């Protein structure tokens, strides 16, 4: 059924099994027309779509082509993600098709559930982590390729850049949330604190610095102060007075 | 205006036909149902006074032989059976109607009731969902299962519904996921209507028959088939307006004979708020919303 905080080593197994996000598939931007009213324009999306045992991200890029003369965008959206889920899956050999898909959105079930009839064995479930995968587009390189794109586009990444080599996906997984929560929370600030330092650099490679593990320590570190930071900043709360399961508690509360 | 005799009433049971019921008293002098109106199909029902699981019936058209119902001490219930010796059946419904001892089907001439809840069902498309070739009459109890219910046990006990599955390969053409799943017209108009059913008179016959055995058995197998029935209906945006038509007139008279008291377990919520509410045929249904609203409102 539904992927929780119980069963959350079950993303770390063998099963092969992707998460699929549909937050940034369908982008607007909302402004004035010349008459005084609303009017949206739409920007290039992506659906991010990622193995958590192996970092492997599979970016379909959304143009804003996929849009023209459709209505009901919002809708059309979820199916248009699970329509190239669906082509993902099918274009991968049986032996790394997942055995399970688990959507961030509960309303992205019955339009997976539908384009995957045709894979019976393919458990589509919703989860009731909320993961920060919005912020994808707050990575520099991600948000580069897809606004750049001039046509519907698949880019391939690893996510977690070389840190298997050195972690587990348990911890590698625990950092990409962590990141990505602090850029969700504070953009500008997560930013400042990952390349404030010109002697730590991103490998041409890369998606985010070659930070030793003691640099990756202190890092952590910064990110989860942000997030503290801003929580006090948001609800007026004394974060001097907090202790450490009360600080704990909100990161994951998050 | 044919017969069906009793051997004898040993245990005390109420008696449906059709809409109506009567209480038989153990070892009553009751021989049987005279004055049943040919031109039907009829349901006679029972529950044992003393073991209300026992609920149970028999479809049966009159016009297809001499029919009666005889208790079994050993199975414990009421069965139906054909005499077909014409002259002795003759002879026995002439002495038990010298004797006063049958109740009369007890139709009012205005009422149209049970023409308005049967008008599409046929003896020989109930023997297809209920099999038991031997018999001319269709044995339904509370207890029976769908082959739908049996897919997610006993298959010659089961009712054989046409299986309607929204997500299904049978529901979704390949290319057409969205359009097929949201607008269900392609699964009612060319799998059900043109496929399986030939014509609307077979589907609304099925629909007709799910409701009365979820209604007079508490079936709930024939409950969720109704249910999709109707909602395969509302949720297509090409329907052929007679069929529309038909149907506001077919769930009227359903609605207003359900009994008031059982409309919280007999109602699904979910369906009727989308079919009246929110789907394709929302406007399309007045006479089904109008009596659903006064009667039903809490529901809704
Ligand atoms: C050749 C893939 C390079 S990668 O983007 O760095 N990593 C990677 C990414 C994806 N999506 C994959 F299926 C396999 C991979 F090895
Ligand atoms: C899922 C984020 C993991 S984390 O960076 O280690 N956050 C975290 C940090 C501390 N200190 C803790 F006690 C518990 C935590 F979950
Ligand atoms: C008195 C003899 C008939 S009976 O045993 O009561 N029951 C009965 C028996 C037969 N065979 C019938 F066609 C109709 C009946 F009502």
């Amino acid at each position: 059924g539904a992927m929780n905080s119980s069963n959350y080593a079950e993303l770390f197994n063998n099963d092969i099994k992707l998460f699929v996000d549909d937050t940034n598939v369908y982008r607007v931007t909302v402004h004035k027309t010349f008459e005084g009213n609303v009017a949206t324009k739409a920007i290039n999306g992506c659906i991010f779509t990622l193995n958590p045992k192996t970092g492997h991200l599979f970016l379909k890029i959304i143009h804003t082509s996929v849009w023209a003369g459709q209505k009901r965008l919002s809708q059309l959206a979820k199916w248009k993600t699970a329509e190239e889920v669906s082509a993902l899956v099918r274009s991968l050999p049986k032996e790394e098709q997942p055995k399970q898909i688990i959507v961030t959105r509960k309303a992205m079930l019955d339009p997976l559930e539908v384009h995957m009839l045709d894979f019976p064995n393919i458990a589509i479930r919703p989860t009731e982590l909320r993961l920060p995968f919005s912020a994808a587009m707050s990575i520099d390189k991600l948000s580069d390729v897809v606004m750049k794109a001039t046509e519907p586009q698949m880019v391939l990444f690893n996510i977690y850049d070389d840190w298997l080599d050195r972690i587990s996906s348990y911890t590698a997984f625990s950092r990409l949330t962590l990141l990505l929560r602090a850029l969700k929370t504070n953009e500008e600030s997560a930013k400042m604190i990952l390349l404030s330092d010109p002697t730590i650099t991103i490998k041409s490679y890369h998606l985010w610095p070659s930070f030793t593990d003691e640099q990756w320590i202190t890092i952590e570190s910064q990110m989860r102060d942000l997030i503290l930071t801003e929580y006090g900043r948001k609800y007026n709360v004394n974060i001097s007075a907090l202790t450490q399961t009360e600080i704990k508690d909100i990161i994951l509360g998050q | 205006m044919n017969t069906v005799p009793f051997t004898s009433a040993p245990i005390e049971v109420t008696i449906g036909i059709d809409q109506y019921s009567f209480n038989v008293k153990e070892n009553q002098p009751f021989h049987g149902i005279k004055d049943i109106p040919i031109g039907h199909v009829h349901v006679i029902h029972f529950q044992h006074a003393d073991n209300s699981s026992m609920r149970y019936g028999y479809w049966f058209d009159c016009r297809m032989g001499n029919f009666y119902i005889q208790y079994d001490p050993k199975d414990g219930l009421y069965k139906m059976m054909e005499e077909r010796d014409g002259a002795k059946f003759e002879n026995i419904v002439h002495n038990f109607k010298e004797r006063q001892m049958m109740v009369s089907y007890p139709k009012i001439d205005e009422d149209d009731t049970w023409y308005n809840l049967t008008e599409f069902v046929q003896m020989d498309k109930i023997r297809k969902i209920v099999r038991k070739d031997e018999n001319q009459f269709s044995y339904v109890d509370s207890s029976m299962t769908t082959v739908q219910e049996n897919e997610l046990s006993d298959p010659a006990h089961s009712l054989n519904y046409t299986v309607i599955n929204f997500k299904s390969r049978e529901a979704i053409r390949p290319g057409h996921e969205m359009e097929d799943f949201l607008d269900k017209s392609y699964y009612l108009n060319t799998v059900m209507l043109q496929g399986i059913f030939k014509n609307s008179s077979n589907y609304f016959g099925e629909l007709q028959f799910a409701f009365l055995n979820a209604m007079f058995f508490g079936n709930y197998g024939s409950s969720l088939q109704w249910h999709a029935m109707i909602e395969l209906i509302c949720s297509s945006a090409t329907v052929p307006k007679h069929m529309l038509d038909k149907l506001d007139e077919i769930l009227y008279y359903q609605i207003k004979t359900l009994p008031e008291q059982y409309s919280d377990i007999l109602l699904n919520e979910r369906v009727w708020n989308i079919c009246l509410y929110s789907s394709f045929q929302k406007n399309s249904l007045h006479n089904t919303e109008k009596i659903m609203e006064n009667k039903y409102p809490e529901l809704l």
